[PDB]
DNA sequence: CGAGGAACTCCACTTAGGATGCGTCAT
DNA sequence: ATGACGCATCCTTGAGGTGTGGAGTTCCTCG
């Protein structure tokens, strides 16, 4: 899942920045890493709201936590009102 | 470790852009997305208490600057008279005097231009120091360096998401709530 | 110039290393932008994460940077290519990790009857 | 504070996977 | 042999893609 990848990358940036600041590197690189962490979290919570959305293998954008809820294909208008049911057949109609 | 800001509330829909502090979204995206510093803290009471001493020290150091520039000016004068004398003694060509005077005048105007520039940035230090107010943005950085070295150990100013946390750690609500209510019934149009 | 700047950076001066890394920063991003943008794998925007990481490598090379007059640009290109290769061996080795959303929810059966 | 007016945010939404840096630590 | 380690090769630069339509609104720059 894409959220897996987003969490993976933000954790990567967190680890990199924490290890960099563990020793006290010069402030320019530290600030750049901090802003990259901010941007990574921004993309995580809503990939498409700010900036170019982060993609994955293809050119298609990934999906954030605020895209799996809203929209027609989210949760509300896709999974709670109508839930596909058992004991539910279908076939062709003929007049008798 | 590096603090971060939620995206829905800050930078999100304009209707709920924060507004706990009266700032534009542009201001928020300079302060948080790393363009310019802000002033997170101010000690105006101690500043006013010491204003006798602060102005006394400013006068002392500006007099020191002025006498340093006067020493530089007399150094310029001795250089100018020395080159005048030696090139008049030489007399190699009819254009050495005019060219050396052109160069000397270029040097003179450069010297006075940078003296004017340093007194002018000291005037910017003046106005920024008397208007030392929180929720203000400083685009340049070297001027901020000068300000914090000269006015050391008085206030706090920086970047950082937690820098806003400290702001929210200090900002009250009721007093300005009353103030904006007063401007709500004593005011004009879109101010309300 | 940059040579003297890196010299006094390795000397131990904080501002010298500050300016050195500031100058290295954008060039590192731009080189990784031109190199990693076409590599197989979802790395087109991870070029930042290994760009300033080269500066991290610079940080672990500066204290013992016994310079022989060589420019730092060949160095930076070297670590950039090496970290690109590190990504290559991290991804292309057992590259089963595919971020497919369109064939994961319908294609996965449920064990619970 | 009163103008144009142009961004920003909502809503209508249907297959197999392009490598290295080279050397080697360790299993 | 892989996925790990420990560095660390003197001339330097993307890539394409981006063809509605609807009104809401709110800031933001100019009277």
């Amino acid at each position: 899942s894409d959220l897996n990848d987003l969490y993976r990358r933000v954790i990567n940036r967190n680890n990199r920045l924490k290890r960099l600041l563990d020793l006290g590197a010069p402030e320019i690189i530290v600030n750049n890493e901090k802003r990259m962490l901010q941007e990574a979290v921004d993309a995580l919570f809503d990939n498409g709201r700010r900036g170019r959305p982060v993609t994955g293998p293809g050119n298609r954008p990934l999906k954030s936590l605020s895209d799996m809820l809203k929209g027609k294909q989210g949760r509300f208008r896709q999974n709670l009102l109508g839930k596909r049911v058992d004991y539910s057949a279908r076939s062709v109609i003929v007049v008798g | 470790a590096a603090p971060v800001t939620h995206i829905w509330y800050f930078k999100g829909v304009p209707s709920r852009l924060g507004y706990l502090l009266d700032l534009a979204p542009k201001d928020l995206e300079k302060v948080i997305y790393f363009a310019a510093y802000m002033i997170t803290f101010v000690d105006e009471e101690r500043r006013t208490r010491d204003l006798p001493s602060l102005e006394a020290h400013v006068s002392v150091e500006r007099q020191q600057i002025e006498q340093r520039r006067d020493s530089d000016l007399e150094a310029r004068a001795k250089k100018l008279e020395t080159d005048l004398a030696e090139l008049e003694a030489e007399g190699a060509k009819a254009d050495v005097r005019r060219k050396v005077r052109e160069g000397a005048e270029r040097e003179m105007k450069q010297l006075r231009d940078r003296a004017q520039r340093e007194i002018d940035r000291l005037d910017e230090v003046w106005n920024r120091f008397k208007n030392l107010k929180v929720q203000d943005l400083e685009g340049d950085e070297l001027l901020y360096r000068e300000l914090r070295d000269r006015f050391g150990t008085y206030f706090d100013g920086s970047m950082g998401a937690a820098a806003l946390q400290k702001r929210l750690e200090s900002f009250d609500l009721d007093e300005e709530a009353e103030r904006l209510r007063e401007i709500i019934r004593t005011g004009k149009g879109q101010k309300k | 110039t940059v040579g003297g700047l890196v010299h006094r950076a390795v000397d131990g001066d904080e501002q010298a290393t500050h300016d050195l890394l500031a100058h290295v920063h954008p060039l590192a991003l731009r080189y990784c932008r031109t190199r990693l943008s076409r590599l197989p794998g979802d790395a087109r925007h991870f070029v930042e994460d290994l760009a300033q990481e080269v500066c991290v490598a610079v940080l672990l090379a500066l204290p013992r940077y016994k310079d022989t007059g060589r420019p730092f640009e060949a160095f930076v290109f070297a670590i950039a290519a090496h970290k690109v290769a590190d990504l290559q061996r991290a991804a292309m080795r057992h590259p089963g990790s595919t971020a497919v959303p369109s064939d994961e929810m319908p294609e996965r059966p449920d064990d619970s009857l």
